[PDB]
């Protein structure tokens, strides 16, 4: 509406940057400055500046000022490429990102060696940060050619904006790279180089960005040990406990699709970062209109599963707050002692995992904890009414999670659960099947292959073989 | 070519051709398939021409994990693919997806690369192999029956090849003392450098800290501007370190030396001439 007045381009981009025929060093140095300042008063105005910024960027792309700029960043007598890059910053949205990714990774990554002037480093770092948000191909060219090294070297710097750009660039690269990208990033020892950024005192945004980067790196379980040896994962929990997302919150559906996997992970630091960021974005999106993107993106069930089985106060806190802000029920944490459950506990657990439709059948058949932990596919198909072949797979996935989380203290006498967990954290689910058949540590060295199948209910052959060959070691 | 594309040139040409013929351009699909949800599954189904079997998938709530483990009986009975060759088309599409997929969330020993080294068509078995808790250190004990019943490898030739290929496998040193909010950045860089150059370190992540001071072979003291004027934590740790007398090295950064603690020498810190002061400090301790 109002922005159409500036959309008519009253400035003509200052006669198209003074007809491009400035020809003088001071001439171009001046000419860049006022078109710069103009783009900032275009950007920084209430509620329509965001929309008119895209119009200015489109106008520049159409006029060719982008390629103008990419030929401007080479002039050796023009020591002041600073204004050139610092103008490239504000005009770089995905539509310009495609064009610059086409041709300018030579000039940008040749400029990346110019690390001495901080006033230009602060801009080229932002250029790399914006570039890393592009596709995996762009990320791989940048990593292979030296953009990652340029970002890494600037961790010794002190400028707040430059450090912010470096941290955000590393987070962007980790999010939008592949297995090879993450492997190379950890190979260059980027986990150790996030320590001076996450352990800061002047500001908090740098700390949050570095922690998000390391948490994203910590969800790739090929390099978990390498990330943990750096000591950077120890800073995530205190920082998240100290900060508050209610007012600090000041993204897109694609961006939150890269936040959900942080929620759906076994790493506490990754889960905490995911919950913090999701709570902040939920606050902002609920305040700025309403949107049901969370239901489609699947963060609702993740938040419910990060509170029902929650064992950390901070995680629970961030979750409960996010669920309340989105206006949904907050499920109660379920008791760990599952073999001592009753019908009420079973009904609640069914309601909290989205199986509310198969609740009347469970109530009618009077399934308690002991019956729940020994439930077979024939029983599920015939008695409780789950005819679908993959609904049963979903139910057994949920039951596997419950069995792994359960607390077998009233049943397990010789602590067989810890023995199974030492072999494999996913072997703990077999504890009830092993102990209800009358087995313990002193009796595992006489069990057979057929017994572990018919009696204990271990279905996978690999698991049976591993358990047998490790039980024979007991002697 | 527009969906699984990895090159822009190719993506741009395919998109231009599709627009010029007047057809909708499918969006590229995320490589991280095990983390998919119902929306991603529905979009992938719509992109490959299986839009008829979309309501069945939505009603059964098939996500990425269920999709990567989908059997012939499940397709025939639960989702409704009665035809015997429609399932062959679907499994062709699923094989292409599995080959393209990105197993970093679940794969720990980089087993996909091992399979791809054998044969680029063996990469589809990664999820099946890792859902059974297998890896590089465990493949030399897997059996023919297991690779069929558990992992899901159907073709006998592939099982034999994988089996025969598997059978051929056969104390802290320095302690750092600083004043908070004044020298924290210097302490961070110092620990990072000393860790990069092979020296173990214990930094205060914020009496057992005193025990760590004892356990540390050496001690590091930063001279932040206006640090000792307050004096304390620095006092207790410095006197504890002096009790043993083990390589007390102060790094001067704007310290004018305003007890018997000051009778020591150190090195001035250079912000930009880095890797030189660190090189000197390596020789110093």
């Amino acid at each position: 509406v109002q922005d159409a007045l500036e959309r008519a381009l009253p400035e003509l981009q200052q006669a198209l940057s003074a007809l491009k025929q400035a020809g003088g060093a001071r001439a171009v140095g001046a000419g860049l400055a006022e078109v710069f300042q103009l783009v900032e008063e275009a950007w920084l105005l209430p509620a329509v500046g965001r929309e008119v910024a895209q119009g200015l960027c489109d106008a520049i792309r159409l006029d060719g000022g982008l390629d103008l700029l990419l030929r401007l960043l080479q002039a050796p007598e023009l020591e002041t490429r600073v204004q050139a890059a610092r103008l490239l910053e504000q005009i770089l949205v995905a539509e310009n990102r495609d064009r610059v990714a086409r041709i300018g990774l030579g000039v940008i990554l040749n400029l990346a060696k110019e690390r001495e002037p901080v006033e230009l480093a602060r801009s080229v770092a932002g250029i790399l940060e914006h570039m890393f948000k592009h596709s995996e191909e762009t990320c791989q060219r940048l990593v292979a050619a030296g953009g990652l090294d340029a970002v890494l070297y600037w961790c010794r710097r002190t400028d707040p904006a430059l450090l912010r750009h470096c941290a955000l660039a590393l987070g962007n690269c980790a999010l939008h790279g592949g297995q090879a990208v993450q492997r190379r990033m950890v190979e260059k020892r980027a986990a150790e180089w996030l320590f001076p950024l996450a352990f800061s005192k002047e500001d908090e945004l740098l700390r949050l960005h570095a922690c998000l980067a390391v948490a994203v790196l910590a969800t790739n379980k090929e390099v978990e040990r390498e990330v943990e040896r750096s000591g950077t994962l120890a800073l995530v929990e205190p920082l998240v406990a100290s900060l508050d997302p209610g007012r600090f919150a000041r993204r897109g559906p694609d961006d939150l699709q890269r936040l959900v996997p942080l929620l759906d992970s076994n790493r506490l630091e990754a889960q905490c970062i995911g919950a913090f960021y999701l709570c902040a974005e939920a606050a902002i999106k609920s305040l700025q209109g309403k949107t049901k993107v969370f239901s489609d993106i699947g963060a609702i069930q993740s938040l419910k599963r990060l509170v029902s089985y929650s064992t950390n106060g901070t995680k629970s806190a961030l979750a409960k707050r996010a669920l309340r802000l989105l206006g949904e029920e907050v499920p109660r944490p379920i008791l760990p002692s599952v073999p001592s459950w009753k019908e009420a506990e079973v009904q609640t657990w069914l309601q909290q995992i989205g199986f509310s439709k198969y609740c009347e059948s469970f109530r009618e058949q009077q399934v308690d904890g002991d019956l729940l932990l020994r439930l077979t596919e024939e029983e599920l198909q015939t008695d409780l009414g789950m005819k679908s072949g993959i609904t049963r797979k979903r139910f057994f996935r949920e039951l596997t999670e419950l069995k792994t989380f359960a607390n077998y203290s009233t049943c397990d006498r010789s602590n067989l659960a810890d023995w199974l967990g030492s072999l494999d954290p996913r072997f703990r689910q077999y504890t009830y099947g092993l102990v209800s058949c009358g087995l313990d540590r002193s009796l595992l060295h006489r069990v057979s292959e057929q017994q572990l199948l018919e009696d204990c209910g271990i279905h996978l052959g690999v698991h049976r073989a591993r358990i047998l060959t490790a039980a024979r070691e007991m002697l | 070519l527009v969906s699984y594309s990895t090159n822009g040139t190719k993506s741009a040409l395919a998109k231009r051709a599709l627009r010029l013929l007047g057809e909708e351009v499918p969006r590229p699909i995320l490589p991280s398939v095990p983390s998919w949800k119902e929306a991603e599954v529905q979009t992938w189904l719509q992109q490959i021409g299986f839009s008829k079997y979309c309501e069945s998938f939505r009603e059964q709530q098939v996500d990425g994990d269920l999709l990567l483990r989908l059997t012939e009986e499940e397709l025939q009975t639960d989702l409704g693919m009665k035809s015997g060759i429609t399932r062959k088309r679907f499994f062709r599409e699923l094989t292409e997806l599995k080959t393209f997929a990105n197993y970093s969330t679940c794969d720990r020993s980089n087993l996909a690369d091992w399979l791809g080294s054998l044969d680029p068509r063996f990469r589809q078995y990664t999820y099946g192999l890792v859902s059974c808790g297998l890896d590089r250190s465990l493949l030399h004990r897997v059996s023919e029956q297991q690779l069929l019943e558990d992992c899901g490898i159907h073709l006998g030739v592939h099982r034999a090849r994988i089996l025969t290929a598997a059978r051929e496998m056969l104390t802290p040193d320095v302690f750092i003392s600083y004043r908070r909010n004044s020298g924290s950045q210097l302490a961070s860089l110092l620990k990072v450098h000393l860790q990069l150059h092979g020296f173990s370190v214990f930094i205060d992540v914020e009496d057992k800290l005193i025990q760590s001071v004892m356990g540390a072979r050496n001690f590091v003291l930063v001279l932040s501007p206006g640090a000792l004027d307050k004096c304390d934590w620095v006092h207790k740790e410095i006197v504890t370190a002096l009790s043993c007398g083990k390589n007390i090295v102060p790094i001067i950064d704007g310290f004018e030396w305003p007890q018997a603690v000051l009778t020591f020498n150190g090195i001035k810190w250079s912000h930009e001439y880095q890797e030189a002061t660190i090189e000197k400090i390596i020789r110093f301790l």
